[PDB]
């Protein structure tokens, strides 16, 4: 019933979700490069759809790129159904305008057929996932017109984004703030909850928790295919209780507009057995909750949670859940309203490589650090309108761009002011 | 017989059916391929269906707004016991919300379910109740459970209901709805249920570290206790005890206004794998310890708190001298108004378990339970009156009038509980 | 009197019935390259004629190859007597139609006067073993002919086959699917009860129970022989209480197309003292039940049994045989009608390195899978009529392999309906 259409769409969109798909590919026992399985194990079918012996992922590829399709081929052999690939015929220069306003309107209809096929051989739509980059100029741009159109042609389903932000010290492009705030701006708008991720945060952890040493995207991308494959388990592997996206939705945005969720997992293990059997879940609570695994530049135990759910995979005791939990709530700082904190859950099944494992999802008040950063940059160029023309000669108004960021500024404000007021809801 | 219908609803309703009826298998000789093993002893008709071959079918209904509680236990925990056309199943789920149980979505399977259940009562000469087995957590237990009682109630309105609800724990099973489902199912189960067991998750997983201080457990015993207190119940309906020989009994012993309905319960053991090698519990230490912090599955002190009602059913021989000086020794641990006699019973039934000398479980209406309800109802007024996830009820139909009212039933509800305190 | 004939056809069949012979002549007590014996135990009359101190094993040696003599000379010494080989001309190229049509009628005619010497030297006849491959050119279409023969001039005689069928990851020849249907179509008209095996679930059985690296054919063979000689153990030690073929075929076969059987046995010993006394008859049946076990490529723990049988070898005591079925009982899942399940028996004498061993044959719905995927490559193949010619231009019309198809799927269909009807034949 809670089956999955994933949406992939940018380069770095295709790329963190191959990561993904090939994970999943090992933990149920399907070949990774072709699809075909014999035994396999788990509920295969919130995310395959099974043709005779062989796994299709239901994903829709998108791009704006010329040649996505043999582009995919070379990496990902026959895992992904070609027939669900949408190639492009020029691509979007790191321009959102180009992405949302200038791509073509046979571009967007085909993505969209493919999205209702896939939609179609469903027994009903547990939810949406989508992959991409805000900075880019079609994960940024295509990827935020899709949001719009999905919601407009499927409202009440829940949609997930897992999307790269700016990185907090150096940028890539001068235009990358542009982007990353009519893209935040549409993830207000759209998403349910948007796991915000970074690279300089990922880049931390894989120099220090994995034992890569100079690890590339290729490494990077395994911290976040790592994230994705946990936040998934309990739909994967089933149970008597479980968690769907839609009971992430309800228990973990109090508002509607504040569903910025932070990420963190532990342990992280590259394939192999180079990991340690620590196995214990007090210490995995520990370390997700630090600050030394959040994949994005922000310090959450100095800020305060709205909520927060903890999904623990594996032979956990449930009584060491419980003294970790009370060592949780003891150490950080929580908004008195929302009383109970958090949204707990198990899932017996072990993580491939590890016996144990936890990933930590939440509310944490720090986010707006990362999107008042982003604000500021925006708020230099766009005063001194630098690489400005490149937006308004692609079809937005210098409106658009004041609205985008005034809308960006009504979170960071709601968050904030939220915060600051709960200091005194305890008295 | 009087026959008892027993129907599962939600995904903990539904964790819980393997466990309770693997009980009810083994203590009545009956295999869990429903075969039976021996010979069959206790009332069987009472729980379970004659097949038109030797098999005995549970005669239970499992609910679901989703597929995967009851693909569980039917397919993987106890295979070709449960009948599959007793079972119904949605897409969906619910999203933890109360709404969908209750207004949105599970409304749209009542007439399945009630087929379902009168298929189920009409292979039933003398139908004394039905027993509700649900969570008041997530949004199917929550929603569903009083949905259904309703629908019963209005159609047979004569038979007994008596729900176990069973109340989620701040830690383990916690969600940051909680608060809102809990006093707007408890506003439906106010005027469903003429019995209402409540169970608290937080008193099991405290009470049964306590037990484990000294070992590793397992995994399967916090189930296993919560399975085994509605099987204790229950045995006074199944074996021809001298108590509670009917639910139309527990509830005239009970329930002495048709508000004043909840009860708490107290078990010792509570559970043979937690009592084991020389385990001789005389009849003088297993009253004692039914009475004591350790055994009771609420948080609640006797002490502290007024009865209304107090009835003690024991297993195995417990000499009727012994009970009376029992009794007579609680002194004023156990203490009523100055309005009643302290109508304490007690007596001795059936033991099935060859493992204990014997065994006990008591219900109590005790005015302890408002101070759970005041909790949970705090909890539901920080949230409510600053709108914290109120969008996602608003959304599916229940209009904001519809909170207040649960707001006000339930205060009244604690205020009532706690007259005899003042 | 229970004398059995066996009949070996082509490379494999020969291959893994020379395996067979020289395990046998282990336990028995007999030189393996020479027949000779002083000092024999059992009951050798049923697999050989004993002429002087010499004990000649039962068994038609059948090939369409040259030489065949010459090349058994060389790897079984004088174990076979040369006047029951029947050496060929040409060959069978992978092609069934040459082994079935264009065989010579004086080839035939030959292995007809060899098995009616053989069963003429019998007080009666037991039943008929047939070993063979489907994907070959002589072990499929001349075996088939035989089994069509034989039944023919032996009615109501019980004939076990004992086959290989394709693997279920990768094929050997394009051709293969033309061959596995014809030959099955084949067993199902005339074969009492067939044994299916294959190679991929006989090479992770020797990789992971065996302790052999890197083991080729003539080390799988002897997980193949094990299965045979543990099956025809208590006919070969006799017992007051035994099993012949004609047992099996009335307890495990409910209706006539039915009758495919899947195999397993455990511990696998290599010859040595290379073994570990567990004995425990508890763990070995938990063993061979197990899908670990399963020399074929299906997953039988999934599935739904009709019947089964389940052989214990050695000083397996009474009490453990009856709580480690009741084991089975509870964890399995069988079909309602069928009330009793197994068929159970013992025989005291141990196989020869292990003071215990069990094997257990089945009826399992899951049987299904291995012929589905046969058909769904043939009907590929089929539809392009690729390597077709090589069927019709040696005798047989579009209509024979039409009709071939359509046997084997009702044997898949009557399977399938079965198993389904099954869930609510218990209500
Ligand atoms: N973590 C991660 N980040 C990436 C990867 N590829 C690109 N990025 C980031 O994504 C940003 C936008 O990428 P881009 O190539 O312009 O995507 P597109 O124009 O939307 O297809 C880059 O500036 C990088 O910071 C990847 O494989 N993984
Ligand atoms: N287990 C086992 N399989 C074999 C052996 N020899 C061959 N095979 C399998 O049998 C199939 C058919 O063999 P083939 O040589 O064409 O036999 P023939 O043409 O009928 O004599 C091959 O494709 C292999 O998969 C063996 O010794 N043991």
């Amino acid at each position: 019933a809670g089956e999955i259409v994933c949406i992939q769409v940018g380069q770095a969109g295709n790329q963190i979700a191959g990561a993904f798909w090939q994970k999943i590919c090992a933990e149920h026992g399907i070949d990774p490069v072709n699809g075909k399985a014999i035994d396999v194990v788990g509920d295969t079918d919130i995310f395959f759809n099974t043709i005779g012996d062989k796994y299709i992922p239901r994903a829709v590829v998108v791009d704006l790129e010329p040649a996505v399709v043999e582009n995919i081929r070379e990496k990902f052999g026959t895992l992904f159904d070609p027939k669900s690939i949408v190639s492009g015929a020029d691509g979007a220069g790191n321009n959102f305008a180009i992405g949302f306003n200038e791509h073509g309107a046979e571009t967007l209809e085909k993505v969209m057929q493919v999205v209702e096929q896939r939609v179609s051989e469903t027994e009903s739509i547990g939810g949406f996932i989508l992959t991409h980059s805000c900075g880019g100029g079609t994960g940024s741009g295509f990827g935020s017109k899709i949001l719009k159109t999905i919601r407009e042609r499927y409202p009440k389903v829940p949609i997930f984004t897992f999307s790269i932000f700016p990185s907090p010290k150096i940028s890539e492009t001068v235009v990358e703030p542009y982007n990353a705030i009519m893209t935040l701006s549409n993830l207000i708008k759209y998403a349910s909850c948007s796991i915000v991720l970074d690279n300089e945060a990922l880049f931390s952890i894989a120099e220090k928790k994995l034992e890569v040493e100079n690890p590339s995207l290729e490494d990077l991308n395994l911290i976040i295919a790592q994230v994705l494959t946990n936040v998934t388990a309990s739909l994967r592997f089933s149970g008597t209780l479980n968690l769907d996206l839609g009971k992430l939705v309800t228990n973990l945005v109090p508002f509607s507009n504040l569903h910025f969720l932070m990420a963190s997992t532990a342990p992280l293990v590259l394939a192999g057995k180079e990991s340690y059997e620590k196995m214990t879940a007090k210490e995995l609570s520990a370390q997700v909750f630090g600050d030394e695994y959040i994949c994005a530049a922000c310090k959450p135990t100095t800020g305060r949670y709205l909520a927060a759910s903890v999904l623990f995979r594996g032979a956990v005791k449930t009584s060491d859940v419980n003294e970790a939990m009370a060592t949780v709530k003891e150490q950080n700082s929580f908004v008195n309203w929302i009383p109970t904190g958090f949204k707990i859950s198990k899932s017996e099944t072990s993580p491939k490589d590890s016996a144990l494992g936890v990933i930590m999802l939440g509310n944490n008040s720090e986010i707006v650090s990362v999107f008042e950063r982003i604000g500021a940059n925006f708020d230099r160029l766009w005063s001194r309108k630098a690489f400005a023309h490149w937006f308004t000669d692609s079809g937005f108004e210098e409106k658009d761009l004041d609205d985008a960021r005034a809308l960006v500024q009504k979170v960071i404000d709601d968050y904030r002011k939220l915060t600051e007021d709960a200091e005194n809801l305890y008295f | 017989a009087r026959e008892v219908i027993t129907i599962h609803v939600g995904e903990l309703g539904i964790q819980i059916a393997p466990n309770f009826w693997k009980y009810l298998c083994d203590e009545h000789n009956i295999d869990y391929k429903g075969q039976e093993k021996g010979k069959i002893r206790g009332v069987i008709d009472n729980f379970f269906e004659k097949a038109s071959i030797g098999k005995w079918i549970p005669r239970t209904i499992l609910v679901d707004l989703g597929p995967n509680a009851i693909r569980k236990v039917t397919k993987k925990d106890m295979k070709d016991f449960f009948d599959p056309k007793r079972c119904v199943m949605g897409l969906a789920g619910d999203a933890n919300l109360f709404a969908k149980g209750y207004y949105s979505y599970g409304t749209r399977f009542m007439e399945e379910i009630m087929d379902k259940i009168q298929k189920e009562v009409d292979q039933t000469e003398h139908l004394q109740g039905f027993i509700v087995v649900h969570s008041i957590g997530d949004g199917t237990g929550a929603g569903l459970a009083p949905l259904i009682m309703e629908a019963i109630k209005k159609k047979h309105p004569k038979l007994v209901m008596m729900s176990y609800s069973i109340v989620p724990s701040q830690n383990m099973d916690c969600s940051t709805i909680l608060p809102y489902n809990a006093i707007l199912s408890l506003d439906k189960l106010t005027s469903c249920a003429d019995i209402s067991m409540i169970i608290d998750n937080d008193s099991i997983y405290r009470i049964v570290a306590t037990q484990g201080k000294e070992n590793e457990l397992s995994e399967s015993i916090f189930d296993q206790v919560l399975a085994k207190a509605l099987v204790e119940i229950t045995a006074t309906l199944r074996f021809n005890s001298p108590l509670n020989r009917s639910m139309m009994e527990m509830s005239t012993n009970l329930v002495p206004f048709p508000r004043n309905h909840f009860l708490m319960t107290s078990m010792s053991p509570l559970e043979t794998s937690l009592t084991s090698a020389h385990q001789k519990i005389e009849t003088k230490e297993l009253m004692q310890d039914l009475i004591d912090q350790d055994h009771i599955l609420a948080p609640i002190t006797v002490e502290k708190g007024v009865f209304t009602a107090f009835v003690i059913a024991l297993r195995g021989e417990n000499p009727h001298s012994i009970l009376q000086n029992s009794i007579k020794g609680f002194g004023d641990r156990v203490k009523f108004s100055e309005i009643f006699p302290t109508a304490i019973k007690a007596d001795s039934t059936t033991l099935t378990d060859e493992k204990l000398a014997r065994s006990g479980i008591t219900l109590m209406n005790h005015s302890g339970v408002a101070n759970l309800f005041q909790f949970l109802l705090t909890q539901f007024e920080l949230m409510y009156d600053h709108d914290a996830f109120t969008t996602w009820y608003y959304q599916e139909g229940m209009q904001p009038s519809e909170f207040e009212a649960a707001k006000n039933n339930i205060q009244k509800l604690i205020t009532e509980y706690k007259q005899d305190e003042y």
